[PDB]
Order: C-alpha cells, then sequence, then structure tokens
C-alpha cells in the first residue's frame, strides 16, 4: 500500500468520526459497515477483541466485558468526583491501580485490566483502519480533537491514546476550535469575532465561547451538562408510550426488557423523523402480552414532553455569555454541533434567543468536529 | 384489489422470513445438543460444564432474533395491505415462539 494523506479524528464519548481533506473538500469516511461515525466501544470475548460497530452490536450479549465511555475516565485520577459518579452507571468494572482508574474485563478466560488510553487507542486504530481501507493507503498522520475543558492530564492521555494506536499525532485541538475551523470563521472579515458553539451530542452538552483575534482562537468560557444528550429526549418519549399503553390496555410493559427495548428503538427512529416531518407513526406487532401497538406522535407532542429539557439548553448559553463578559448581541456567529441540534425546537429556541440570527448548520453536526480536524491535518501536512 | 406497491412490502417480509430460518437453524442445533446433554450418557459431574458451554450461542441467537423484530418494527403497513399485515403478524409470532424456546435453553444451562 502507498503512503496516504493525514486525517482528522473526532474521538467522542459515544461515537468517533474520521475525515480526510481531498479534492478541495473534506470527505468523512464511512466504515466497513458503511457508517460515517463509529461507536466508541471495545468488547472482550472468550475468543477475540471487537471494536466499533461489532463491539456495540454484542453489548446486550456481553455487558460486563463491553467498554464504552473511556473518554470520561481518560486523564482522570480514581478519586475524581466524575470517576466515582459515573462507574455507578457502567456495567463494567473500574479498579484503582495506584490512583489511576483501569477497566476490569474478562478477556479469553483471564481477568484483564486496561488503562483508559489503551481502550481509547483501540478505538483510534479502528479509525486509522477505516481510512486505510477507503483510500487504499497507509494512514499514520492524524489530528485528534479534545473538549475545551480537558486539562493537561486528560490532553496528554489522549495523545498517549494516539501514540499506542500507532498514529503520528500532528496536533491536538479543541472540539469548539475544530467546529469553528470547519465553517472558516477564522477566514472572515473584521478584526474580532465572538463565536458561540452549541454542541448537543455524544451524550454531553458543551457551550463554548471563542474569540478569533487575527486567526487566534481564545476560549473565553465553557458551560453545559455532561449527562444531557439524545437519550434523555428518548426517555421522555418512552415514558409517554408506557403511560399511553397503560391508559389504552391497563397493562404495564416496563418490567419486560424486550418490549421496552422494542418501544425505545422505534422511539429513537420516531424522534429523527420528527426533525424533518411534523408527525411520526409506530407499528409494533405483539409488543406486550400479544397486543399490537399502532400509534403516532406529532412534533408538537415530542416538543411538549421535552419542553423543560429543551428550554434548559439556554441556561448554559446565558451562563457562558456571563463568564465570557459579552452581551448576546456581541456574538458574530452561532455554530451547531452534534446530532440533537437537528431538533427544530432547539434551533428555534436558540435562534429566538439570538433575535432571529442565522445558525451555522450546513455541515453535518455529527461531522463538524472531524471536518475541522481534517482541514487542520491538511494544513499541517 | 392487489397493488404493485404491496409486492415491495411482501419482498421485505420474505427476505426477513429467510433471515428467521437461518437463526432458526442455529436454534435447532442448540436444542438437539441440549436434549443430547440432558438425556445423554455424559458423566454427571461433566454435564454442568457441557450445559453452560451453550451460553454464548443461545445469547447470540436471542440477540439476532431481537434485531429481526426491530427490522420488522420499522414497517408501516396500511389497512388495505391485508396480506402484508397477516405476514407481518405471523413472523413476529414465530420469532416470539423462537425467543420463548431460547429462554427455555437459558433456564436449563449455567444454573446454581
Ligand atoms: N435527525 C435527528 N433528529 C434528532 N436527533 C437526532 N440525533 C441524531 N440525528 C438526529
Amino acid at each position: 500500500m502507498s503512503k496516504g494523506p493525514a486525517v482528522g479524528i473526532d474521538l467522542g464519548t459515544t461515537y468517533s468520526c474520521v475525515g480526510v481533506f481531498q479534492h478541495g473538500k473534506v470527505e468523512i469516511i464511512a466504515n466497513d459497515q458503511g457508517n460515517r461515525t463509529t461507536p466508541s466501544y471495545v468488547a472482550f470475548t472468550d475468543t477475540e477483541r471487537l471494536i466499533g460497530d461489532a463491539a456495540k452490536n454484542q453489548v446486550a450479549m456481553n455487558p460486563t466485558n463491553t467498554v464504552f465511555d473511556a473518554k470520561r475516565l481518560i486523564g482522570r485520577r480514581f478519586d475524581d468526583a466524575v470517576v466515582q459518579s459515573d462507574m455507578k452507571h457502567w456495567p463494567f468494572m473500574v479498579v484503582n491501580d495506584a490512583g489511576r482508574p483501569k477497566v476490569q474485563v474478562e478477556y479469553k478466560g483471564e481477568t484483564k485490566s486496561f488503562y483508559p488510553e489503551e481502550v481509547s487507542s483501540m478505538v483510534l486504530t479502528k479509525m486509522k483502519e477505516i481510512a486505510e481501507a477507503y483510500l487504499g493507503k497507509t494512514v499514520t498522520n492524524a489530528v485528534v480533537t479534545v473538549p475545551a475543558y480537558f486539562n493537561d492530564s486528560q490532553r496528554q492521555a489522549t495523545k498517549d491514546a494516539g501514540t499506542i494506536a500507532g498514529l503520528n499525532v500532528l496536533r491536538i485541538i479543541n472540539e469548539p476550535t475544530a467546529a469553528a475551523i470547519a465553517y472558516g470563521l477564522d477566514k472572515k472579515v473584521g478584526a474580532e469575532r465572538n463565536v458561540l458553539i452549541f454542541d448537543l451530542g455524544g451524550g454531553t452538552f458543551d457551550v463554548s465561547i471563542l474569540t478569533i483575534e487575527d486567526g487566534i482562537f481564545e476560549v473565553k468560557s465553557t458551560a453545559g451538562d455532561t449527562h444531557l444528550g439524545g437519550e434523555d429526549f428518548d426517555n421522555r418519549m418512552v415514558n409517554h408510550f408506557i403511560a399511553e399503553f397503560k391508559r389504552k390496555h391497563k397493562k404495564d410493559i416496563s418490567e419486560n426488557k424486550r418490549a421496552v427495548r422494542r418501544l425505545r428503538t422505534a422511539c429513537e427512529r420516531a424522534k429523527r423523523t420528527l426533525s424533518s416531518s411534523t408527525q411520526a407513526s409506530i407499528e409494533i406487532d405483539s409488543l406486550y402480552e400479544g397486543i399490537d401497538f399502532y400509534t403516532s406522535i406529532t412534533r408538537a407532542r415530542f416538543e411538549e414532553l421535552n419542553a423543560d429539557l429543551f428550554r434548559g439548553t439556554l441556561d448554559p448559553v446565558e451562563k457562558a455569555l456571563r463568564d465570557a463578559k459579552l452581551d448576546k448581541s456581541q456574538i458574530h456567529d452561532i455554530v451547531l454541533v452534534g446530532g440533537s441540534t437537528r431538533i427544530p425546537k432547539i434551533q428555534k429556541l436558540l435562534q429566538d434567543f439570538f433575535n432571529g440570527k442565522e445558525l451555522n448548520k450546513s455541515i453535518n453536526p455529527d461531522e463538524a468536529v472531524a471536518y475541522g480536524a481534517a482541514v487542520q491535518a491538511a494544513i499541517l501536512s | 384489489s392487489n397493488s404493485p406497491q404491496e409486492e415491495v412490502e411482501l419482498k421485505k417480509l420474505k427476505h426477513l422470513e429467510k433471515s428467521v430460518e437461518k437463526i432458526a437453524d442455529q436454534l435447532e442445533e442448540l436444542n438437539k445438543e441440549l436434549t443430547g446433554i440432558q438425556q445423554g450418557f455424559l458423566p454427571k459431574d461433566l454435564q454442568a460444564e457441557a450445559l453452560c458451554k451453550l451460553d454464548r450461542r443461545v445469547k447470540a441467537t436471542i440477540e439476532q432474533f431481537m434485531k429481526i423484530l426491530e427490522e420488522i418494527d420499522t414497517l408501516i403497513l396500511p389497512e388495505n395491505f391485508k396480506d402484508s399485515r397477516l405476514k407481518r403478524k405471523g413472523l413476529v409470532k414465530k420469532v416470539q415462539a423462537f425467543l420463548a424456546e431460547c429462554d427455555t435453553v437459558e433456564q436449563n444451562i449455567c444454573q446454581e
């Protein structure tokens, strides 16, 4: 295989994305399964090691030896408030090894412990491979992004994750900086630009304020919710259809994991449809106790069910405008990152707050970070 | 009153029917093995080890089946598509009878 170009990688909490700059445009690479984003999952079995889609797929079969959320552990000490808070919701073990956390799995019949960067490296190798498969070229050089709030330890460990993976990590840049680079807000007219990045995706909510002074991005403030994402909107849709099935038939399906699974799955699909259509229909034969569940949900209802959650995304926007010492009217550009920003109510609430100002949503939100990191990789090439 | 549009939804359900058959074959082998261990001449001490060795396969079969149901659950069939709705209901009921046999395998292995 011939030598390839440099790539941009967005190493996310739930999904990672890889892009390459070619023919004067960024191409986001689809994996072996044809997916443009790959799960941040590594599963250990009796016979093999599964990464990405194949790890995500077997989770239900093997929940204890399927690792995800390593990014939440990366660069953190075991005694970190965030580490002890999160391990209570993981089906995998996290152990204290000299103050450093380590996941504890059962791999090929043996008890194996891995540092968070070793997990994150296996994921990175997958990203590297995805690109190597598409281009038919050996990929070594890469630009990996990290959140703006990531400290020195969290940053170095991510670069350590890139190293173990066998990537010549050209640079580590911020996720808000990469999303801004993707829209070329650094190439714009005027002297100082105040950028607000609204990132609702990857099971996290990050509100960043940036200032582009002569092409130098400065992070003025950071706000948000580390446990607010798509899943919360789904939980509300799930509770709605459980209650509805209760008023319809006087039967509780919550105890049945399979009926809840089927309903939650259609609820994820019905939500996506509600971002481009004002109504979504659901037909589930023999859902619970032999009953067929044929129902529908409007965009107006989905909005009502998440009304407090949706409106609440602006508290961080107000909190970030405070800490950056800027009025809303001083914001030159708004950037939409993450899949949940596709929600028309989120776009409208954020547009009305900025007094009808246009939002930057043209670049797929899920790909905006990787798109920016790939532009950066080409520049450093 | 048969529509060409229905033929499209019938082809989807036929392909899903053949996918069920493939997973049903895997279930069939597990059941023959299970029946074989339970009724077989294996040393009693060993029998438990032989039973638990079906865990990974049974759990895979159940997941494959759950995935089949989620592919079926994406179908929107109008009233007039009477044959597709009967074919749809039939397959779900068959995958459910298959899943309830899987639960039986699970109830007979790795017990303590
Ligand atoms: N189309 C979409 N609408 C709403 N939430 C989403 N999350 C990812 N894609 C989405």
